[PDB]
């Protein structure tokens, strides 16, 4: 009785030592676990009303004992538990805080949730079992709602508590009760009349009911009652009971208590938590199910017509964000903007009497205003699904629609990007992190194109008027005057955003045009509208392009926009705009040098690259539609050729390439030679054919040989660190010089870019065969140096290669080896690797190129030969297969030669090509890969890049045991010199430590052990079976080749 | 000088002790031993406006051990729900935590620690999360094993009890 007090003291003094807390702890969880625990309990709670951490410590024995040991208790102890708790839930007083009666409603709960109505499981039950099934309940409940006004509070949460539980929460016991919970929950609260309704249920279920009205005619006019008195926290209290019955009652109750209207007053009053638990109740009351539909109808109307309503809350809720945001309201606003962005569902059921429609729908547009991009956001689903469906569009096309628009498209900007915006303050309460922020407005952006695009696509005639002025307003203010004056916009700063937004739009408007052609029906009408489209498009880019806009990136954005365009103009108006983009596209700049890597060069090299993307991209949708311009268009390119680099030369020069072969024009052979063989004579050259055999003219071309002379004149000491010696003019001169050298010594990106295109589009077998016959008398005569090359760049890698190279850059190649604007030696040697780099990616895609073209590759005997010697690089006495390349190298070797060059084998092929590559490809990636397994941050990056080779490998074996893989089979079966070298690699690959590797290595050997195990039963006898001693599989396959090897010396080999 | 009893509550191993340790001590305990009963642990922080300090209540996680399971709450002046990243399991009874926490305590400040974010393998994923947005408790991603964001939680209670958004860690 006292040592419970003091223990109680040591527990919640701050004093205490948590040791003293732990003894005390202890001796209460003894008290707890006591045979009278729940007598203990009660007593503490009734003599200690003054004490409250006593009492809810008695309340807790009292909760623990029924909660955990209802099943061992006899019904007399049931029975006195139900009377404990209810002596002390009628006994509550003002002076019991709000966790006590809580406490008590807990209990009055659990014991209701084990005892309540269990009678009425059997029939005709007698007192003595209508007793012990608490048939009293809702008249004890009725008499504890009049002691006072703490208890009324305390009946609140009782019910509260039972109906969360019941309905809401998935509680195990009621769900085991639910039978005879769930219509006994809703018998309480429904008229006894109304239940009958729905409910067949007998007489013997009456008893259990006290007040014949139920209960909501008891809480309704309570709440109207304290709305009108104006009492906040009885209100709250009412809302707080009330939210959590209403989704599971009879319709009916709801209906005739008038609920929605209490709820709406609520609403009205300015109390914030009234408020978010009466939006709360109106949503419950639109989303919950409805038996019948008449009431659901009821309810929609009556929220309908309290828009102004609404309205009037929403500007009450309203709150200035830029001293700062009031956090008490602004849950409540999102509250708000949730509920209303779900009532568009209810639109169509509605008859506008009193514009019921048009006040929601300025509402919605209201809100979708406000600053915060959250409650923004909410109502941006609603807008986009409600101009998609044409149950809305007649609504939206007079009320919103011309205001939606000029909102989507002042909110089209770059929000984070802004100086101080006001959105910006609402980000740090709803997002934790900058990159949530970026993330959520490019969505937000992305939505509003949404919005833009489809409004274009249904009112377009006012979308486009409404366009135009915009453009014009904007392009005569003094933004719009800066960004057509300046060359170079800061790409942060207001007019450069600002003009990026306009365009944005302008995409969006040429979207929503293009859906135009298929959202319209086809109807008679059809063809005078598109005409007029299209007027209207030939218009707007006349237009812009008038503008003489200057700014690449904006530049870039516009050619874009044209890109767009053109896939619905045709003939010469196409050309017209055509030719604006490729001239203004590729103007020169003189104002700046277009080789210093400055960020105001990149940007204008990325806009003349944009171009080649587009225009091939256009000509290869639209050949035909280009086949009569083009005589046009090659003399417009001729103008333009001069001032081109190299590199989009050749972009152009593939954009003609592609029109003259797709669009059937006449002569193609003469058109294509005079396109390509200017390009590909490069190989030719008899000076590179013969040096490209020799490392040293290797080196001496690709410049080493003059880096030498420059470290000489700079006296660079072959041990200076490079890392921190400064570059200079000339150095900066003497890399030019060799990058334009090297790009046109070896044209490997022309020949990738004209093969590539040339049969990107196949459509029939005769083209196929056709362009065999056009690339195949100058394809295979370069065959070999494109191979030699591979070669020296592999070669090129090997530390001997060097050794005769001047000692002075000894350091700079080394540098240039190791892998991963130029200002320092060390930034020189790196770009100069990355050029070696760069040339072999482009070979090897050259070579996967020359693969497409299918026979005149893959049959030609030597090309196996080629392609191997050519990336093997075999040293003359050590077995080092291409000493000092990277892991990395061979990643991208592997994956971007082998795998396109194998997988594209002609399957009439296969018998000629195959037999001669398959076994040196085998052994090569044997020796390379346990050449690398054989030396098994920097050391987890050398592990991660080998991981990827080993898969790489896996998957070339994967692929290559379908149709093909049916001939491979055959192929590599039939042939031990192929076999053998095979089940080297399988042997190689299972052992090794990936685990990935060695399951799909296995899975591979069970599939196909049964046809190889027809020296290879000595090979596997040996090896395989000594090799392998994924692991219940690996043991499978392993006692799979026992039962016939030592069925048919090798058990005692295995043995041993 | 202010004293705010801060109750800190989730399942059992979600990283509460460790975090609390962390906070009093640089140390961050990889050994796992199960809280029995409470541990009281003043932990103090200093702010521009002054200092502050922080009665942090470690609730044991585990049914077998709390002792006053929700006795602990009384009085309480705000509270942390710690709910582990990496087990689905943990905030699958984040309401539960918090439905028997605002029964004791009712509108105390509550934040919600999604804790261990440092693992590669995290089964909440954040799209996942949304129980704090409903209730509109604040959140955060924090790791006692990185101290990613372990002043954070505390930040936010020490502005909403001071009443100064302004407040700051110095
Ligand atoms: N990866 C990772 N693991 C952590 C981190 N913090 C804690 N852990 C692990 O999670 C365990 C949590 O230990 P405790 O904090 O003592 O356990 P608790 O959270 O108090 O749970 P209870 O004691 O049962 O209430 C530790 O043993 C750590 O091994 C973290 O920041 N990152
Ligand atoms: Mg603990």
């Amino acid at each position: 009785a006292s040592q419970i007090v003091s223990a109680l003291d040591v527990i919640y003094s701050p004093k205490s030592n948590n040791s003293q807390r732990q003894e005390a702890q202890k001796f209460l969880d003894e008290v707890k676990l006591c045979s009278e625990s729940p007598f203990w309990g009660y007593e503490i709670a009734l003599q200690n009303p003054t004490n409250s951490i006593l009492k809810y410590f008695g309340l807790g024995l009292l909760d623990h004992a029924v909660k955990k040991n209802w099943n061992d208790y006899d019904e007399g102890k049931r029975v006195a538990l139900r009377k404990w708790v209810m002596e002390l839930n009628f006994g509550v007083q003002d002076y019991d805080t709000r966790y006590i009666k809580e406490k008590l409603a807990t209990l009055w709960v659990e014991v209701a949730k084990r005892t309540w109505g269990e009678a009425l499981k059997q029939t005709n039950p007698t007192e003595e079992q209508l007793l012990t099934s608490w048939v009293d309940m809702d008249n004890n409940l009725f008499e504890l709602w009049n002691i006072n006004q703490s208890s009324r509070e305390l009946a609140l949460i009782i019910f509260r508590i039972l109906f969360e539980d019941v309905f809401l929460l998935d509680d195990l016991i009621v769900l085991k009760r639910m039978t005879v919970i769930q219509p006994l929950c809703v018998m309480i609260v429904c008229p006894i009349e109304v239940f009958a309704i729905k409910y067949k249920f007998s007489d013997k279920w009456t008893k259990f009911k006290a007040n014949e009205e139920g209960w909501f005619s008891v809480w309704i006019p309570e709440l109207n009652n304290a709305l009108q008195q104006n009492n906040s926290e009885y209100i709250i209290r009412l809302l707080e009971t009330l939210k959590t019955c209403l989704n599971w009652p009879l319709t009916e109750v709801i209906v005739r208590n008038d609920v929605l209207s209490s709820l709406l007053t609520c609403l009205s009053s300015n109390i914030p938590r009234a408020q978010s638990m009466a939006l709360d109740s109106i949503h419950i009351l639109l989303t919950r199910p409805y038996s019948n539909e008449s009431h659901y109808q009821m309810t929609i109307d009556r929220v309908f017509d309290n828009m102004d309503l609404l309205d009037s809350v929403y500007e009450s809720l309203l709150f200035d964000p830029t001293d700062d945001i009031d956090e008490t309201k602004y849950p409540i606003i999102k509250k708000f903007v949730d509920m209303i962005s779900c009532l568009y569902v209810c639109v169509p059921k509605i008859k506008e009497t009193n514009g019921q429609i048009q006040k929601y729908f300025k509402l919605v547009l209201k809100t979708t205003y406000n600053p915060s991009l959250i409650v923004s956001g909410l109502t941006l689903d609603l807008w986009c699904t409600c101009l998609r469906n044409d149950e809305y569009l007649p609504k939206l096309e007079k009320y919103v629609i011309p205001d939606l628009l000029q909102f989507a498209a002042d909110a089209l900007v770059y929000y984070e990007q802004i100086d101080g915006h006001i959105s910006k303050k609402f980000a740090e309460i709803d997002f934790q992190s900058k990159s949530e922020f970026q993330t959520f407005c490019s969505t937000y952006r992305k939505r509003i194109r949404d919005i833009i695009r489809l409004i274009s696509c249904v009112e377009l005639d006012l979308t486009y008027d409404w366009l135009n002025n915009r453009l014009n307003n904007y392009f005569s203010s003094p933004f719009g005057q800066q960004v057509l004056s300046s060359t170079f916009l800061d790409h942060k700063l207001e007019p450069y955003l600002g003009a990026l937004s306009q365009y944005m739009i302008v995409e969006c408007f040429i979207n929503g045009c293009i859906r135009w052609k298929i959202w319209y029906p086809t109807g008679d009408d059809y063809d005078e509208k598109l005409d007029s489209i299209l007027q209207k498009l030939e218009i707007l880019s006349n237009q812009l392009i008038a503008l003489n806009l200057r700014e690449p990136l904006l530049l870039k954005k516009q050619i874009q926009n044209f890109a767009l365009f053109l896939t619905m103009l045709k003939d010469n108006v196409l050309f017209t705009l055509l030719e604006k983009i490729i001239t203004s596209a590729t103007m020169d700049y003189p104002e700046i040098n277009l080789e210093e890597r400055g960020a105001e060069s990149d940007a204008v090299r990325d806009l003349r690259y944009a171009c080649g993307i587009e225009l091939n991209r256009m000509a290869l949708l639209m050949p035909e539609s280009l086949k009569k311009i083009y005589p046009d268009l090659e003399s417009v390119i001729a103008r333009i050729m001069p001032n081109l680099s190299y590199h989009e030369k050749i972009s152009f020069k593939s954009f003609l390439l592609i029109i003259v072969l797709k669009s059937s024009l006449d002569m193609k052979e003469e058109r294509f030679a005079a396109i390509v063989d200017p390009e590909l004579l490069a190989w030719s050259d008899k000076t590179t054919v013969v040096g490209l055999s020799d490392l040293h003219w290797f080196m001496e071309r690709l410049g080493i040989v003059q880096i030498a002379e420059y470290f000489q004149r700079r006296d660079i000491d072959e041990n200076s660190d490079l890392l921190s010696i400064p570059i200079d003019d000339e150095g900066k001169e003497l890399k030019s010089e060799l990058t334009k050298r090297w790009q046109s010594l070896f044209p490997v990106r022309a020949t990738r870019m004209f093969i590539h295109y040339s049969m990107q589009s196949i459509k029939t077998d005769e083209e196929f065969k056709m362009l065999q016959d056009l690339w195949r008398p100058r394809i295979v005569p370069i065959l070999p140096y494109i191979t030699r090359l591979l070669y020296q760049l592999q070669s090129y890698h090997d530390p001997d290669n060097w050794k005769g190279l001047p000692t002075v850059v000894q350091s700079f190649v080394k540098y240039s080896t190791i892998e991963r604007a130029m200002q320092t030696l060390r930034d020189f040697a790196d770009s100069v690797g990355h050029i070696i780099r760069y040339t072999r990616e482009y070979t090897l895609l050259v070579l996967s190129a020359i693969s497409s073209l299918g026979s005149v590759f893959y049959l030609l005997d030597e090309s196996p030969d080629l392609l191997l010697n050519s990336i093997a690089i075999f040293k003359p006495g050590s077995n080092e297969i291409s000493p000092g390349v990277s892991t990395h190298g061979w990643k991208h070797i592997m994956n971007i030669a082998i795998r396109p060059i194998l997988k594209g084998c002609p399957k009439d092929c296969l018998g000629k090509f195959m037999p001669a590559f398959l076994p040196k490809l085998f052994e090569i990636l044997d020796l390379l890969l346990c050449q690398k397994w054989s030396s098994h941050t920097e050391e987890i990056l050398e592990e991660n890049l080998l991981r990827q080779l080993t898969t790489v490998v896996v998957r070339i074996v994967i692929d290559c045991v379908n149709n093909h893989q049916m001939e491979m089979r055959k192929i590599i079966f039939n042939d031990l010199n192929t076999l053998a070298p095979f089940l080297k690699l399988l042997n190689h690959l299972i052992s090794f430590k990936d685990t990935k590797c060695s399951f799909n290595s296995i899975l591979v050997m069970k599939c196909c052990l049964t046809s190889v195990l027809n020296t290879v039963d000595e090979y596997f006898t040996f090896e395989v079976m000594k090799n392998l001693l994924s692991f219940h599989e690996a043991l499978y396959a392993f006692t799979v080749i026992f039962l016939t090897l030592c069925k048919e010396s090798a058990r005692a080999f295995l043995f041993e | 000088v202010p004293t705010f009893k801060l109750v800190l509550v989730g399942d059992g191993g979600t990283g509460k002790t460790t975090f609390v340790k962390r906070h009093l001590t640089g140390e961050f305990e990889k050994k796992y031993i199960a809280t029995i009963g409470v541990e009281v642990h003043p932990l103090s922080f200093y702010t521009n406006f002054g200092e502050i300090k922080f009665d942090v209540w470690d609730t044991a996680g585990l049914e077998k051990f709390g002792g006053l399971r929700d006795g602990y709450y009384i009085n309480a002046q705000c509270a942390i729900i710690m709910f582990d990243v990496t087990s689905r399991i943990t905030y699958k009874n984040v309401p539960n935590w918090h439905r028997d926490l605002v029964r004791v305590c009712e509108n105390i400040p509550i934040v919600l620690c999604g804790n261990k974010v440092d693992v590669k393998e995290r089964k909440v994923k954040a799209k996942t999360i949304t129980f704090h947005r409903k209730k509109n408790l604040q959140y955060y991603d924090i790791s006692a094993k990185s101290n990613y964001n372990f002043e954070k939680p505390f930040l936010w209670l020490a502005r909403k009890l001071a009443g100064n958004p302004q407040l700051e860690f110095v």
